[PDB]
């Protein structure tokens, strides 16, 4: 049945089952809704409490996506999800480390584990999402984790395609968000001023497009990605063009990324979650990435959508009324960069 | 025949106003549903007293089978064919004993409607409609039964269906 | 045999209006208003 | 003016319903009602269905009044085949539709009063409701959608002991309706909220199409039961409420009368219902009982050509209209040999009387609009159909 | 016919027998009509087929147990209107008002003959003959259907 | 297995269904409870089966227990008749 | 079954007997299990009892004017209440 | 009034059919044939005009049969060749229509089978 | 042959209608994006609407070009009033469904209907 | 089993045809008493306002109340929509079917003028079957979806149409798509190839 | 003297026999304008002239209607005034005529 037999849509079927485990969050529920619209079975391991992932069962048709509970501690649970899978997906990782997970499990570990399993249950893919500019020694706790998981994931299950997004924006992100709270406290505190900072980031559809074309894609195996997005626009720009857009006023007075780390300290400490901290600062500011030599979604079939166009969604609600109804000609315009 | 609904003394004139002054009619109003605070309520305790129902109520759909062990249904069409909903399928074979029995039934319950008309054209009494009404489901697929839902479904109440056909089938 | 009206009809139902007229008249209401409201006064 | 979309989920009316309106400060200054959310395409699925598998179709039309919305179809479907249901059955269709009538009234005048803000009558009379229920279960096996007023006749007899049943809910029943009486005929509240709102001229009533309370509530004389009679009405007496200045009032008042007079009908087919059997048994028409059907073969042959095929009723067009509880309810069932029909045009006591509602209600305020609506008693499942 | 029946008496049942792997016989379904004698006599030349006994036994069916072996032979099936012997392959797969049929040519021979294939959501079911004057005229070979 | 084979082949992705859950399978399987039940002797060379009961059972039909050699079988019920 | 102080309070309030008329069942119901019923059934000639083909085809067809029937006969008001 | 037109009066953009099921998609006109099953002639008198076949697939949960067709389920009925081919001409379809065939007159005799 | 005008008699004289909606159209496009808070651009609206315009861009029965307009006008009308809300605007725009590749190695490499 | 029917109806109406057909010859082409006792009066389009006007305000044939308007489609039909009027005299207590022939691009009169009850019911018409009502107040979709492509109850309309609904979290908003059914609806080719004896 | 003709809208109307015959009469003139032998003419004409051979032979109202056979005069009325308006009406649509155009071939045959 991995012979698809129907027009596309769903009722119809790609024959490719899927194991999508980070299919709580942000970026599985695109994923699952493109996987699905493309007909395919979703295995989505859910840790979460059942209320949470109501909004996933509408995105598929009768029996198309399958759910069980999956805690990272215990395997089996690992071993039944991966079971049955040709497609493995893994889109494990959070920000923040809870008392219960370092960036150690979120990102090594776990994977590792996963793949771990998806190696044994005879799986022909696992797709993995590591961070772009994400290596080792690249000052970052998380980022440098990411990386040193992007090996366990090769070692254990080679012939594995890795994933190296640039930063996400689409609806319910957490980047063009967290510039955009900004405006609830003071000002935007950049550092540098958000100049010296460079960030190229791509749609949440435009990877789950990517991720979807890679579980189908034969010359995809063993290929690292890097899906960086259209234009790269310097931190101080897109905070400015997240205002406008967002139509509030805009400050971007400066101060020393150490300030801000010991700063967002206090934000982490937040029991449920870190507003801020100092792993986001510095992947906010410091971060910078240049792409090379990597395929990308161009590549993958993907036309990476630029952020001229889809912000109205994602900064449409952060106006007061009043400038609710504005349209986007209107937003300020704009501009990208090289460096 | 045909009927009107709608259709000055003193002593009349004070009448009215002692009916719009010192309201005395929305009194013969309160009073109305003060007779009803004291009656009893026709509530019944749900879960522990179901209400009353017929030997004739269409629920949950269940294949009944012959005493000796049998499957009644020998898969005429004669219930799809009518299904209005248009939700059964029976593809069968000859079930290598040389007999004739289904491979496949099925309802949608999603698309049923519950009209009994199954259950009065099948010319052996296989599938009926119980008396089941507390079926709810959590989830879409519960409800596309196979025959293996609907026959030990009939292999659960068929203490409780024969009780209501043999109570009427001669009216029927 | 078959549900069939009980021999000799089944008896007579009513069905036509019965809000019962009844009251004190005006006169008399008023009466005790004013009444009890001129104790009230003295 | 201001364009408030009065809510397709507000609780009015019957929450299918949008009616743009113009909002000329307090008062209204247009209504334009867009219907249509409620249009499953009954009449087009119809085609594809046999006559027997249609009848489905009709008791959710108007699923207040189940069983009267089928004698429609069921006389329409005996009109073209030149055949008529037996003396038994046709008593049966008028008894359970007199109980219908008594239940889409329960439902018109206690939703109308919820809708204005009286609470309790609603309460009162759904239990008498939930009596009458059991009535259509303990005689078809649902509470509502019964399928039981089929081509031919009633599906089956009555259960041995319904006629009894009927007269105890029919003896206490009059008490019941007068309690509302009091609760609402002369409460300054509602004659006030309902007298004079809404009034339709006699002629603009005809015009109009509303054929219903709508044109009897004017002092038009019109049923339909008296008029064109059907069944066996022809052999029980009744008289129609008509009433004078056609307001929501009068018009609210024939309502109360009609549920008396239908006591007054249930009580004599309870005393006048004959012997003998509930389906024409031609059966060609009508399936053959459950024991012919296992004994003989010429039974077993008609039972199963009549399920899987139909009853191939001959080439031919009819408009039959019959009194049901909103107003006069016709299918214009255009038929051709085969045994699905070819179009069923559902007249529905409803299509016109939401479009008088902006004739009706002209010069009234937001609250009288939820007024009229619930004087027309409109349900949406007989208008979008 | 007749809406009723007035037979109140007792049955007759006749005895199954095997004519082959082919044509299923439940020969009590039988109406002596006689259709089938002719057509093994007349279109397929074998006389095997053939009446024995007279009275209300008179059952049409070969009197030794000999299987009816012949091309042609299906056509019997389409041309007893009784169900008496039907076909043992499509035995109870489906029943006809399902059947979507579409018209066909066969491909299993030369003489082209025209066919109906009869198919019940998406796998053929049956393959019966619909008529060509001039190249099937109503019937179509054992191979082919 | 049902009655009816079914069975899913372990490769097969439809067996994620079950997990977290289970299979809906009838124990109870008709090939075998008609099989424990006695060939129904009889005197006559015809005999009915109302499928044991009028207008309660199946529809009546007459089966010719003629040979010995063959237990007439009512296409409904499945009992064998042993002449 | 209530106090006869409460149900006095019921009637007098509600201004009717109320005894009488109960929307509650106590023994007004009628009990189940009714006993089985026995329900009721030469020249019958479906040919002489044909509906189906008894219908035709639909026929297509100084003077004086005709009106399409004679005119409804006005109805009167009701006997035992004219006006209610 | 009565202006001139010279259409074969091409409705397709009244008609409201998405494109890909007014272009890629052929009628064909025929009188169905008859049952071989039965004898009844009653249901090969009226031309028909019924669409291609196109995916019938197996719904991946229950094993039912899908389709993404919707002009799959219709078979219009007409009375003559003429007016099926005006119909399908009208709505912008391909055509391919199929004559009739009626049974020729063959001489059928009792007697005959007597001769020797 | 003769035919009666629905509204016009000459293909010419309807064409006065077919461009007095156009220019209607493109009047209320601006007007839509904002009211219905769409998303989509003026100028990338605009576009569509010619496309329809143009895609019935080659009847020459002065009838059925009568009889568009009006089909036309009415969905102007809801349009122009909010009777229809964003969802049914957006759904000129195929957002989510895929375009059918037409190429035929396109269509072979995919799907048994042709 | 055979309706108990009154000649005197089948007599009377038929008089009442024939005196139709006498006042209006210009716009009648066929009057016909069926047999199921009813009368039909079938009219050249052209004759929708005259006839029904007519029959509204006539002494001797009053039809005030317009029962419906509906359009039969017979595809086969050159002009394939037979709109349909049927209407009531409360005045004789007798009904009456008034019906005409339109074509997909030929618009019939509309009756608004002469019955009200008329506005809603030919916009039904035209949402339904596409004939469209010349010089009618507001016509436009009763029944059908705001952007609904199409004219649904037209013969040659699939049941189950071609769009349909879901909601897509990609776009947050109810997208349409093209249909795909789970279970195509199995077509019954239920009808007896045995016909009646007339 | 009635106090309420019982259809809501139409008023009691004084002087009902005279009402009527301006009525009946102007219409008894429009018709002149109609073909010699127009059936509208021919059978109207019967019609207006036998009720005002009644409005002019009885004086008493409720008798009236009785004999006109209509509802309360003030309908009689109302009816008298629209026959006058069809009779305006059809003197332009001329329906006299011979028939505009037979129907297509085979658009009234309804075993299709
Ligand atoms: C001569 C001696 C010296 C002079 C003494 C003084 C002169 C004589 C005084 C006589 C006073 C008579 C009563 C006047 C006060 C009562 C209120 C009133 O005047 O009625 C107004 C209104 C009438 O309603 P309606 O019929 O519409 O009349 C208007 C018509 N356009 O009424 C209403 O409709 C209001 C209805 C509102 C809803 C009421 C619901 C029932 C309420 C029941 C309350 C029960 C408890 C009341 C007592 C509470 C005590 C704290
Ligand atoms: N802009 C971006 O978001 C970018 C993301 N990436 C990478 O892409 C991946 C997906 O990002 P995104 O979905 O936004 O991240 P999220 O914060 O949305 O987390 C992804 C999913 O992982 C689950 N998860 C988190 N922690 C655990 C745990 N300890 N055990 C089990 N499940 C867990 C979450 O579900 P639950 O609610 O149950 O915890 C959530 O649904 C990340 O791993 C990230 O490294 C890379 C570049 C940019
Ligand atoms: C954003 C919402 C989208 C809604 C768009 C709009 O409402 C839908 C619509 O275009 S409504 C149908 C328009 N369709 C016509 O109006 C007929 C055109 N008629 C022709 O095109 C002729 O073939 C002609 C000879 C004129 C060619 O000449 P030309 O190429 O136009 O110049
Ligand atoms: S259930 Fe009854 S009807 Fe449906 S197939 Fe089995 S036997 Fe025939
Ligand atoms: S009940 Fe009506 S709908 Fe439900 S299955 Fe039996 S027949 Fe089909
Ligand atoms: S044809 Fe069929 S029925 Fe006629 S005899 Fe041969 S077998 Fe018996
Ligand atoms: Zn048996």
């Amino acid at each position: 049945a991995v012979i698809p037999h129907g027009k596309g849509g769903r009722s119809s079927v790609s024959g490719v089952v899927a194991t999508v485990f980070g299919a709580t969050g942000f970026l599985g529920r695109y994923v699952v809704n493109h996987l699905g619209r493309m007909g395919s079975q979703v295995i989505i391991p859910y840790r979460c409490d059942v209320y949470d992932i109501m909004h996933l069962r509408l995105m598929g048709d009768l029996g198309q996506l399958t759910f069980l509970e999956w805690d990272a501690r215990d395997k089996d649970s690992i071993r039944k999800a991966v079971q049955h899978s040709n497609v493995v997906i893994n889109l494990i990782g959070r920000e923040w480390e809870t008392r219960n997970f370092d960036f150690e499990d979120v990102f090594v570990n776990i994977p590792r584990a996963i793949a771990q399993a998806s190696k044994e249950a005879g799986v022909e893919r696992f797709i993995h999402v590591s961070h772009l500019n994400a290596s080792m020694k690249s000052s970052s706790k998380s980022l440098r984790s990411k990386a040193v998981g992007e090996k366990e994931v090769r070692s254990v299950f080679p012939e594995a395609i890795i994933i190296r997004p640039s930063d996400i924006f689409g609806r319910e992100d957490r980047f063009l968000n967290h510039f955009a709270n900004y405006r609830w406290f003071l000002a935007v505190p950049l550092v540098s001023l958000g100049f010296k900072t460079v960030k190229q980031p791509v749609y949440v559809a435009d990877v789950s497009k990517g991720i979807v074309n890679a579980t189908k894609d034969p010359d995809a195996v063993g290929k690292t990605f890097a899906f960086t997005g259209p234009n790269r626009y310097l931190l101080f720009h897109l905070v400015k063009y997240i205002f406008g857009m967002t139509h509030r006023t805009f400050i971007p007075y400066p101060l020393p990324l150490f300030v801000y780390s010991w700063i967002g300290k206090l934000f982490g400490l937040s029991p449920f979650e870190p507003w801020t901290t100092k792993d986001k600062v510095e992947r906010i500011h410091i971060s910078d990435v240049m792409p090379t030599d990597l395929p990308g979604l161009e590549d993958l079939g993907v036309q990476p959508t630029p952020l001229e166009l889809k912000s109205i969604e994602v900064l449409r609600r952060h106006r007061t009324y009043r400038w609710l109804s504005s349209e986007i000609e209107e937003t300020k315009p704009a501009k990208t960069v090289n460096y | 025949t045909y009927k009107y609904v709608n259709k000055v003394d003193m002593k009349s004139a004070t009448d009215n106003a002692a009916r719009i002054l010192m309201w005395t009619e929305l009194i013969r109003g309160l009073g109305m549903t003060l007779s009803y605070l004291f009656r009893e309520p026709a509530t019944i305790n749900y879960p522990f007293e179901k209400g009353p129902l017929s030997p004739r109520f269409r629920g949950e759909h269940a294949l009944r089978r012959y005493p000796s062990g049998e499957e009644r249904c020998i898969a005429c069409k004669l219930c799809e064919a009518i299904c209005p909903a248009q939700a059964i399928t029976i593809e069968a074979e000859p079930r290598a004993d040389g007999s004739r029995r289904t491979t496949r039934y099925d309802i949608d319950m999603t698309k049923c409607i519950y009209c009994g008309f199954c259950q009065e054209a099948c010319p052996v009494d296989a599938i009926v409609e119980g008396p089941n009404f507390e079926f709810s489901t959590e989830t879409h697929e519960e409800l596309l039964y196979n025959k293996e839902k609907l026959l030990n479904n009939g292999d659960k109440w068929e203490a409780e269906i024969a009780a209501n056909i043999q109570a009427d089938y001669l009216y029927r | 045999k078959q549900d069939m009206p009980p021999p000799g009809g089944y008896g007579p139902i009513d069905y036509k209006r019965n809000l019962p007229r009844r009251g004190l008249s005006g006169y008399s209401m008023f009466a005790v208003g004013i009444g009890a409201l001129i104790f009230g006064y003295w | 003016n201001m364009t408030l979309n009065f809510g397709p989920q507000h609780p009015a009316a019957h929450g299918v319903l949008r009616l743009v309106l113009e909002l000329s400060g307090e008062m209204v200054r247009k209504c334009d009602p867009h219907i249509g959310l409620l249009h499953r395409g009954t009449e087009k699925l119809i085609e594809y269905k046999t006559y027997l598998q249609a009848l489905p179709y009709f008791d959710r039309l108007d699923y207040v009044s189940m069983m009267c919305n089928e004698q429609a179809y069921s006389i329409a479907v005996e009109k073209l085949l030149n055949i008529q249901p037996p003396p038994r059955a046709q008593w049966i269709r008028v008894l359970f539709g007199e109980i219908t009538r008594i239940l889409n009234h329960i439902m018109a005048v206690t939703t109308h009063a919820l809708d204005i803000g009286a609470m309790t009558p609603f309460f009162w009379m759904f239990e008498e409701r939930e009596k009458m229920f059991e009535f259509y279960e303990r005689v078809s096996g649902a509470r509502m959608h019964a399928a039981y007023i089929r081509p031919g006749g009633v599906h089956q007899d009555l259960p041995l002991g319904l006629l009894d049943d009927i007269y105890e809910f029919s003896k206490n029943f009059s008490l019941r309706i007068d309690e509302v009486e009091e609760m609402l005929t002369n409460n300054r509240i509602w004659r006030n909220r309902t007298v004079d709102i809404g009034v339709v001229t006699a002629e603009d009533a005809l015009n109009y199409g509303f054929s219903g309370v709508m044109l009897r509530g004017s002092g038009i004389q019109w049923d339909l039961r008296k008029t064109q009679p059907y069944d066996v009405y022809d052999q029980v007496e009744f008289d129609v409420p008509i009433g004078s200045r056609g307001d929501c009032y009068d018009r609210y008042l024939c309502r109360v009368e009609e549920m008396r007079q239908s006591l007054r009908i249930i009580e004599q087919c309870l005393n006048k219902m004959p012997p003998g059997e509930i389906k024409v048994d031609d059966a060609k028409v009508s399936p053959p009982k459950r024991a012919e059907m296992k004994t003989s073969m010429e039974s077993l042959i008609h039972h199963f050509k009549l399920y899987t095929e139909g009853y191939q009723v001959p080439p031919g067009a009819t408009y039959t209209a019959i009194e049901a509880p909103k107003g006069e309810f016709g299918v214009y069932l255009v038929s051709d040999g085969s045994s699905r029909p070819y179009r069923c045009k559902i007249k529905a006591p409803g299509f016109a009387h939401l479009a008088g509602l902006d004739k009706m209600s002209k010069g009234h305020m937001l609250a009288d609009v939820v007024a009229i609506i619930g004087t027309q008693d409109i349900v949406f499942g007989e208008i979008d159909r | 016919g007749s809406d009723r029946s007035r037979f109140l008496e007792g049955k007759r049942a006749v005895e199954d027998k095997n004519i082959g792997p082919l044509v299923k016989t439940i020969m009590t379904r039988c109406i002596q009509c006689t259709r089938c004698i002719r057509f093994a006599s007349e279109i397929a030349g074998v006389d095997d087929l053939g009446t024995t006994g007279r009275g209300n036994d008179m059952q049409v069916g070969t009197y030794i147990e000999k299987m009816f072996m012949s091309e042609l032979s299906g056509n019997v099936i389409d041309i007893c209107p009784v169900g008496a012997l039907t076909s043992k392959p499509y035995a109870f797969t489906a029943r006809p008002w399902e059947t979507r049929k579409t018209e066909s040519i066969d491909v299993m021979d030369a003489v082209g003959s025209n066919i109906v294939v009869s198919t019940r959501t998406g796998e053929v079911m049956r393959i019966l003959p619909r008529m060509h004057e001039d190249i099937n005229e109503e019937w179509i070979s054992d191979k082919t259907r | 297995i049902t009655h009816t084979g079914q069975v899913y082949d372990e490769k097969d992705y439809r067996r994620v269904r079950f997990v977290d859950r289970q299979k809906e399978v009838n124990e109870n399987f008709a090939i075998d409870l008609i099989a424990q039940q006695p060939v129904n002797e009889v005197e006559h060379r015809i005999i009915a089966c109302d499928g044991g009961g009028g207008a309660l059972g199946h529809p009546k039909v007459y089966i010719n227990l003629d040979k010995e050699t063959k237990t007439g079988t009512c296409g409904y019920c499945g009992l064998q008749f042993k002449q | 079954s209530a106090t006869r102080v409460i149900q006095k309070l019921r009637n007098w309030a509600s201004g009717q007997d109320l005894q009488a008329k109960l929307q509650l069942r106590y023994q007004e119901i009628a009990k189940r299990t009714q006993p089985p019923p026995k329900l009721p059934v030469s020249n019958n000639y479906y040919c002489t009892r044909d509906g189906r083909r008894e219908v035709v085809p639909p026929s297509i067809i100084e003077k004086k004017a005709v009106t399409p029937a004679p005119p409804m006969k006005r109805w009167e008001l009701s006997k035992d209440q004219p006006y209610l | 009034q009565l202006i001139t037109v010279d259409e074969k009066l091409d409705i397709t953009t009244l008609t409201g059919v998405p494109e890909e099921h007014i272009k890629t998609r052929k009628v064909r006109i025929f009188v169905p044939a008859r049952n071989n099953m039965q004898s009844g002639v009653n249901n090969t008198k009226k031309w028909k005009m019924e669409f291609d076949t196109r995916e019938r697939w197996e719904n991946p949960l229950m094993g039912w049969a899908s389709t993404a067709d919707p002009l799959s389920n219709m078979v219009l009925t007409f009375s003559a060749k003429e007016d099926a081919i005006a119909f399908a001409e009208k709505n912008g379809w391909s055509y391919d229509v199929e004559e009739k065939k009626v049974p020729k007159p063959k001489s059928k005799s009792y007697g005959a089978n007597f001769s020797w | 042959t003769s035919v009666k005008p629905i509204f016009s008699r000459d293909l010419n004289e309807a064409k006065r209608r077919v461009r007095e909606l156009y220019r209607a159209w493109y009047r209320e496009v601006p007007n839509t994006v904002h009211l219905m808070q769409l998303d989509i651009t003026v100028k990338q609206g605009r576009d569509k609407v010619r496309e329809m315009f143009m895609k019935n861009a080659h009847v020459t029965d002065p009838r059925v070009v009568d009889l568009l307009v009006i089909k036309g006008k009415m969905e102007l009308q809801e349009t122009i009033k909010v009777w229809k809300q964003r969802t049914h605007v957006m759904r000129f725009f195929h957002e989510t469904e895929t375009p059918r590749p037409k190429d035929f190695l396109s269509k072979f490499y995919m799907g048994h209907d042709p | 089993t055979v309706r108990p029917r009154s000649d005197v109806t089948h007599k009377q109406l038929s008089a009442f045809g024939e005196y139709v057909a006498e006042i209006l010859p210009k716009y009648v082409q066929q009057v016909q008493v069926s047999c199921l006792d009813e009368l039909e009066i079938c009219i050249h389009p052209d004759g929708v306002i005259p006839t029904l006007t007519f029959l509204r305000d006539h002494t001797n044939a009053q039809f005030k109340s317009l029962a419906d308007l509906t359009a039969v489609d017979v595809p086969t039909r050159q002009n394939r929509f037979e709109i349909v009027y049927n209407l009531l005299s409360l005045r004789f207590n007798s009904r009456i079917r008034v019906k005409t022939y339109a074509d997909e691009l030929t618009p019939i009169d509309s009756i608004v003028s002469v019955h009200i009850a008329a506005n809603w019911y030919e916009r039904e018409v035209w949402d339904m079957f596409g004939v469209f009502f010349f010089n009618h107040p507001d016509l436009r979709r009763i029944l059908t979806d705001y952007g609904f492509e199409g004219h649904p109850f037209r013969k040659d309309f699939p049941l189950t149409g071609y769009v349909e609904l879901r909601y897509d979290d990609e776009v947050k908003r109810v997208v349409a798509e093209p249909v795909e059914l789970a279970q195509e609806f199995r077509k019954f080719d239920l009808n007896s190839p045995w016909e009646a004896f007339p | 003297l009635k106090k309420t003709t019982g259809l809501v809208g139409l008023a009691v109307c004084d002087t009902p026999h005279e009402r009527l015959t301006i009525l009946y009469t102007k219409t008894l003139d429009i018709l002149k304008h109609f073909p010699k032998h127009a059936a509208y003419r021919k059978y109207t004409e019967q019609i207006t002239n036998e009720k005002l051979d009644m409005v002019k032979a009885e004086p008493d109202v409720k008798k009236l209607e009785a004999l006109l056979q209509g509802g309360e005069v003030e309908e009689v009325i109302l009816q008298a005034e629209k026959e006058l308006s069809l009779a305006r009406k059809m003197l332009k649509w001329k329906p006299w005529e011979p028939l505009v155009e037979e129907p297509p071939a085979n658009q009234w045959k309804w075993p299709i």
